[PDB]
């Protein structure tokens, strides 16, 4: 099936996840006069939260992934959810929400551990 | 995680037909399935069927095909992720050996090999 | 009906029991899944545990599960005191219904 | 030899193909006056059409390559042509006029070989 | 301990070389009015840069990378230092002083050096 962009908004968080080049595709492209002006200031700001993610997946060794395995250890604290409960049952919408606050957190804990993983891999490299 | 109130205790007599409710809340129904489940006396407990709100698709034991009306309203929604449904459970052949406590239950996921499980259940409704 | 559990067993506090559920091939147990209901006396059930071993969420760790290719086994570890009441098996696929056990009533008299 | 920016434009496919960051490089760089908005909407053309090439190459596991080998077969009836009487034989100005129809089907079949690629690396890191 | 915002700067290269990700954060971010076309120029201007230095990494076989290893042999014309007199030693700006001339010389070695790399594997992978 074809759902489209943002066809699986309302699906599991599984369903969706198999989903994710539809959603990137439009994420670039889509699915001195007034309108001018107005245009190029939108051309401007598609770019710039374009290059934003890019840039968090860049320092996540994430670039050029959709799906992405990292080191951190998922804290409880966080989300003390069962695997079968979340993937199987909630929506990304919900589970946004509920990492509301502790998000901020986890893109800081991806960053050292990619650079501390390539200052390990600079030193297997050593000999 | 919310409450599945059902009716009060109607008791009738064999020959006629009985209606229990549901009404749902603190979940959005159309997302589970609702069971249907009764434990009497002279037996243990006995799985009657179940019915997709979103869907309208039933599956029902073939002990109560030709017993149970199974229908469901459409849930008024409340928040994003929570709404207001209703289930409607009914008997045909009303005898003394179907006189038990009956109950609905909320599906346990929304995918996988449990969807339907019996997993948030009611109050219970005692019938004659 | 056709699942047969293990009538009645006693336990005590501090100590494990064991509830069986074994029935013909046609409803166990290597092509179906077993799932677990403490029920008090006609009132609110409660899924324990769902799928052979998962547990349902908010079930203490106590609760485990484990299915052969003849009979599933519940056990309780640590009897606590709130445990006395009786215990349904139910078999099920994923399009199918539930096919409720005898049941077990499990006492911790200590 | 260094022929230049486009220098191997008439040259066979495989001669060119091994100059492909001469033409790589000046696809950034290059080789309210009337000018003055005249010049930034040339500079945000430019970075728009980059990132787009950009874009199928993430979504294709082809990010940071020039040369990038993929997983779809190559369907004959797109060019029924020998792998000797391309490569040797025609200039990539002459290919990309026989596949001009067929390219936009190449495109998507390169996208989802890329999800299901990672799906499956999903599940083989799941252990 | 967390320097911040180019906190490192005087510290030695070694040192300094475990916090990029410090530095590679604000580089896109931060740490017809006037004020309207003048912000817009820079919000133009930052991402240029960016996609430069990003350009570079690309065919270099370093996208995605922080500390990234390569093929070309270090010309003792460039600098005839010994290592521990480097990493030990020396600051980042004192380094970039050291190799002024010799910075566009190593920035075509890394080029051709993964074009030939990437059409060996395309030959290792033509089995
Ligand atoms: C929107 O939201 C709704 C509600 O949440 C979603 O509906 C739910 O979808 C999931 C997955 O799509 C369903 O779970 C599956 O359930 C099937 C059971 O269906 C089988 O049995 C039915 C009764 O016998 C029968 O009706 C089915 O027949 C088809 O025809 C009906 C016609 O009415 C059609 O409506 C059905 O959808 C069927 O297609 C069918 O025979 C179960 O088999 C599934 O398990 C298999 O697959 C999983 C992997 O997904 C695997 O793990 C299992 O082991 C097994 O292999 C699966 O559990 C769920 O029942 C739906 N309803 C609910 C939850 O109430 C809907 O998908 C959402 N859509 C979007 C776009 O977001
Ligand atoms: C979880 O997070 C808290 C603070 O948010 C931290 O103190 C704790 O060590 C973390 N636990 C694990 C296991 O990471
Ligand atoms: C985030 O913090 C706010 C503080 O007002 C709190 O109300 C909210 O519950 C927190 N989020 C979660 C998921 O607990
Ligand atoms: C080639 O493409 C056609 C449609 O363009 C398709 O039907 C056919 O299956 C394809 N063949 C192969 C071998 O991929
Ligand atoms: C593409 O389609 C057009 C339709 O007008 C056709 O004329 C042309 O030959 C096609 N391209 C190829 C390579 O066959
Ligand atoms: C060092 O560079 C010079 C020119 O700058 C070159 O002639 C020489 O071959 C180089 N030596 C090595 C070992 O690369
Ligand atoms: C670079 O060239 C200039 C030429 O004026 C020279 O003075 C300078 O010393 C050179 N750099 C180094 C590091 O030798």
């Amino acid at each position: 099936v074809f759902l489209g962009f943002l066809g699986a908004a309302g699906s599991t968080m599984g369903a969706a996840s198999m989903t994710l080049t539809v959603q990137a595709r439009n994420l670039l492209s889509g699915i001195l006069t007034v309108w001018g002006i107005k245009q190029l200031q939108a051309r401007v700001l598609a770019v710039e939260r374009y290059l934003r993610d890019q840039q968090l997946l860049g320092i996540w060794g994430c670039s050029g992934k959709l799906i992405c395995c990292t080191n951190v250890p998922w804290n409880s604290s966080w989300s003390n959810r069962n695997l079968s409960e979340i993937w199987d049952n909630m929506t990304w919408l919900q589970w946004d929400k509920e990492i509301s606050n502790y998000t901020q957190i986890i893109y800081g804990l991806l960053e050292e551990s990619q650079n501390q993983q390539e200052k390990n891999e600079q030193d297997l490299l050593a000999l | 995680q919310g409450q599945l109130v059902q009716s009060g205790a109607t008791t009738t007599k064999p020959g006629s037909s009985v209606k229990i409710s549901c009404k749902t809340s603190g979940y959005r129904f159309n997302f589970y399935h609702i069971n249907w489940i009764r434990q009497t006396a002279g037996r243990g407990p006995e799985w009657m069927g179940w019915i997709s709100p979103y869907s309208g698709d039933k599956n029902l034991a073939p002990a109560f095909q030709d017993r149970v009306n199974m229908t469901t309203d459409t849930e008024v929604p409340v928040t994003s992720f929570t709404s207001t449904g209703a289930a409607y459970m009914e008997i045909r052949n009303l005898t003394s050996d179907d006189t038990g406590t009956y109950f609905c239950a909320k599906g346990l996921l929304r995918d996988g090999s449990s969807t339907w499980l019996p997993y948030l259940w009611g109050q219970g409704t005692l019938l004659t | 009906s056709v699942l047969t559990q293990s009538a009645s067993v006693s336990g005590s506090l501090g100590q494990s029991v064991t509830i069986s559920c074994t029935g013909p091939n046609s409803v166990c147990c290597s092509h179906k899944s077993i799932s677990w209901y403490q029920w008090p006396p006609g009132r609110a059930p409660t899924l324990i545990i769902y799928e052979d071993n998962e547990r349902a969420p908010g079930i203490s760790p106590r609760f485990s599960g484990y299915k052969s290719y003849w009979s599933a086994y519940l056990t309780i570890s640590d009897l606590r005191p709130e445990d006395e009441t009786t215990y349904y098996c139910c078999s099920y696929t994923h399009n199918s219904g539930c096919v409720f056990g005898t049941g077990t009533k499990v006492s911790v008299l200590g």
